RNA sequence: AAAAUG
RNA sequence: CUUGAGUCUCGUAGAGGGGGGUAGAAUUCCAGGUGUAGCGGUGAAAUGCGUAGAGAUCUGGAGGAAUACCGGUGGCGAAGGCGGCCCCCUGGACGAAGACUGACGCUCAGGUGCGAAAGCGUGGGGAGCAAACAGGAUUAGAUACCCUGGUAGUCCACGCCGUAAACGAUGUCGACUUGGAGGUUGUGCCGGCGUGGCUUCCGGAGCUAACGCGUUAAGUCGACCGCCUGGGGAGUACGGCCGCAAGGUUAAAACUCAAAUGAAUUGACGGGGGCCCGCACAAGCGGUGGAGCAUGUGGUUUAAUUCGAUGCAACGCGA
């Protein structure tokens, strides 16, 4: 588990981000739950507001079958 | 779950990897579950079943721990 | 049964011929515990097949029976309500047993005027893949064919 | 008529029936078959094995087209989801792409009512 | 599958 | 006077509310291309759809409704409730340092406001779903459950209605009284050690009819309010008030019963679960049910057809 983001001062996760944000979705595009990667419910909330952000403006898919 | 079968790699492996990515991707959970409307009620109780449950069966395991069977 | 140590009984072989397969033959012929009736039945059926095959008792026997024996069977199972015929292999044992009732079933519904006649009949007719017995045998395959699909559990 | 050599697989599997059509790589159809038409009526039409005789008799009807290499487009949760698969695989095909299409809604419409039975 | 009553 | 209550300063988390915009998935519909005999549905079917080309598949378009994953006994809200993303307007909560006011508090009959879903009015909208309704099944019937369809309605604006097992079946405020493990959200110091807010589970004393509750009390106290007085009759009638209506609200009496009821206990039962057993199924072989006759019984007959046994456990039984 530990969370990424309290190990490293993460004020906002930066939906611009793309690469740390690609390694919180699944092949299919959908965000990984918290369980999973370990990320505290705090950082989880701001990752899923800036990868949907990041859908919205196709820096990143919704899904696998665009 | 879009699988690419590699190259020299056989059939029946590409398949298993399918078939991997659908249950990881979890489609047929989503098809049975969106079948026919569960009433928000009836999800509700279901959700908090699950997680009395789930906490129930850790309280009978953690419990068992101390238990001596013979 | 439930508990299940059924050890299997010992078969003294005919004493002809010396097979314990025949031997069965003889017990499913049998009526009313009559062994030597039914043993001079199948021996002079033997005969005769062994003239109109010029073959062997026991070998041209075991062409009929291979024609006879089934491979796969129906066994009925309620699912939803409904009833279905599950397909299932035939233990070789199973084989044999089926193969010689039926074949002494339909020797037994034959109109000859003695029924080791007719069990010569219905065992050259076998033989050749004719008699009631080979026709329950491919109504057997072409049931259990026909359920192929249910195979499975 | 024309020969296509690449072509693609769509396996409607529902929990009645199985439906496979393999179409060109622009989704035209060329040959189609199906469980239900394929001597499968009934409680035997939804199973795995009748999939698997339709998915013998489609690949049957676009022989003349010299299909090679064939993609599977899988959607439903039916029982001729591999089925089919293992089947177009065996008879020659080389699969080359496996792909779920299962269409699912990110919410949307309302599902019919619960089954009382 | 259906499956009432005392 | 400052400790209760409040104000200010900096910041924090939040599906809190109102308005506006937008994104992607999907269903349906419309147009066209490919293609051909089925599709769809069920326990099994049929109705239905399809050679006037469906279903399947691909492209283009229209439209409405909801926002997968995240997502969590997670969060916010007085309660009802609130979930994509973005902006605008806006309510509350909490924390750390202080500074300020100086009891300005608590509760509250009547009053007033808010108040799920359904429903009602006017004007829109209508994909999906779906009361009613129709057909097909099932059945002894089947005004149902199941299937194929389908209209109000569900959606929007505005107004009305004012009720729900509107539940923690637990009124609000305050004080006090051993613990344990978590969640979530602040903050001090230096992963550890503290310290606030909200919250889930377990449990101690005590309490409780028991079940249980147990620092978020159903413990120990104080303030104020609401409500109860056997079961039925009845939250009904009449009247009043409210409502467009549906109805809501306030709310009896006669008469009738000797109970009604709560929790828990032992059984028995279950078309509840689990594990076993039995010629219980299964795998088999031979029978009975048909015939003639023997025998017992029922019935009928008779002067009498003596009496008894008479689901399994009477009927070649007492005999
Ligand atoms: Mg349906
Ligand atoms: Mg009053
Ligand atoms: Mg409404
Ligand atoms: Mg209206
Ligand atoms: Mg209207
Ligand atoms: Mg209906
Ligand atoms: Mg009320
Ligand atoms: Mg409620
Ligand atoms: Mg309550
Ligand atoms: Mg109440
Ligand atoms: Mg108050
Ligand atoms: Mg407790
Ligand atoms: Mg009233
Ligand atoms: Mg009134
Ligand atoms: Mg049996
Ligand atoms: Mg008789
Ligand atoms: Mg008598
Ligand atoms: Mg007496
Ligand atoms: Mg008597
Ligand atoms: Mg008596
Ligand atoms: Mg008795």
């Amino acid at each position: 588990k530990f969370c990424r983001f309290t190990a490293e001062g993460v004020q906002e996760i930066d939906y611009k981000d793309i690469a740390t944000l690609k390694n919180y979705i699944t092949e299919s595009g959908k965000i990984v739950p918290s369980r999973i990667t370990g990320t505290r419910a705090k950082y989880q909330r701001q990752l899923a507001r800036a990868i949907k952000r990041a859908r919205y403006l196709s820096l990143l898919p919704y899904t696998d079958r665009h | 779950p879009v699988i690419k079968v590699r190259e020299n790699e056989p059939f029946d492996v590409a398949l298993r990897r399918f078939k991997r990515s659908c249950e990881k991707a979890g489609v047929l959970a989503e098809v049975r579950r969106r079948e026919f409307y569960e009433k928000p009620t009836t999800e509700r109780k279901r959700a908090k079943a699950s997680a009395v449950k789930r906490h129930a069966k850790k309280l009978a395991r953690e419990n068992a721990r101390r238990t001596r069977l013979y | 049964p439930r508990r299940r140590v059924i050890g299997q009984r010992k078969i003294l072989p005919d004493p002809k011929f010396g097979s314990e397969l025949l031997a069965k033959f003889v017990n499913i012929l049998m009526v009313d515990g009559k062994k030597s009736t039914a043993e001079s039945i199948v021996y002079s059926a033997l005969e005769t097949l062994a003239q109109r095959s010029g073959k062997s008792e026991l070998e041209a026997f075991e062409v009929a029976l291979e024609n006879v024996r089934p491979t796969v069977e129906v066994k009925s199972r309620r699912v939803g309500g409904s009833t279905y015929q599950v397909p299932v292999e035939v233990r070789p044992v199973r084989r044999n047993a089926l193969a010689m009732r039926w074949i002494v079933e339909a020797a037994r519904k034959r109109g000859d005027k003695s029924m080791a006649l007719r069990l010569a009949n219905e065992l050259s007719d076998a033989a050749e893949n004719k008699g009631t017995a080979v026709k329950k045998r491919e109504d057997v395959h072409r049931m259990a064919e026909a359920n192929k699909a249910f195979a499975h559990y | 008529r024309k020969q296509v050599s690449d072509g693609v697989a769509h396996i409607h599997a529902s929990f009645n029936n199985t439906i496979v059509t393999i179409t060109d790589r622009q989704g035209n159809a060329l040959g189609w078959a199906t469980a239900g038409g394929s001597g499968f009526r009934g409680s035997r039409k939804s199973t795995p094995f009748a999939a698997q005789v339709a998915a013998e008799r489609c690949a049957d009807a676009v022989k003349e087209y010299g299909i090679k290499n064939l993609e599977v487009m899988v959607k439903g949760p039916g029982p001729g989801r591999e089925s089919t698969i293992r089947a177009l695989n065996a008879a020659g095909f080389r699969i080359t792409n496996i792909t779920d299409v299962t269409p699912i809604p990110h919410d949307g419409c309302r599902p019919p009512k619960k089954r009382r039975v």
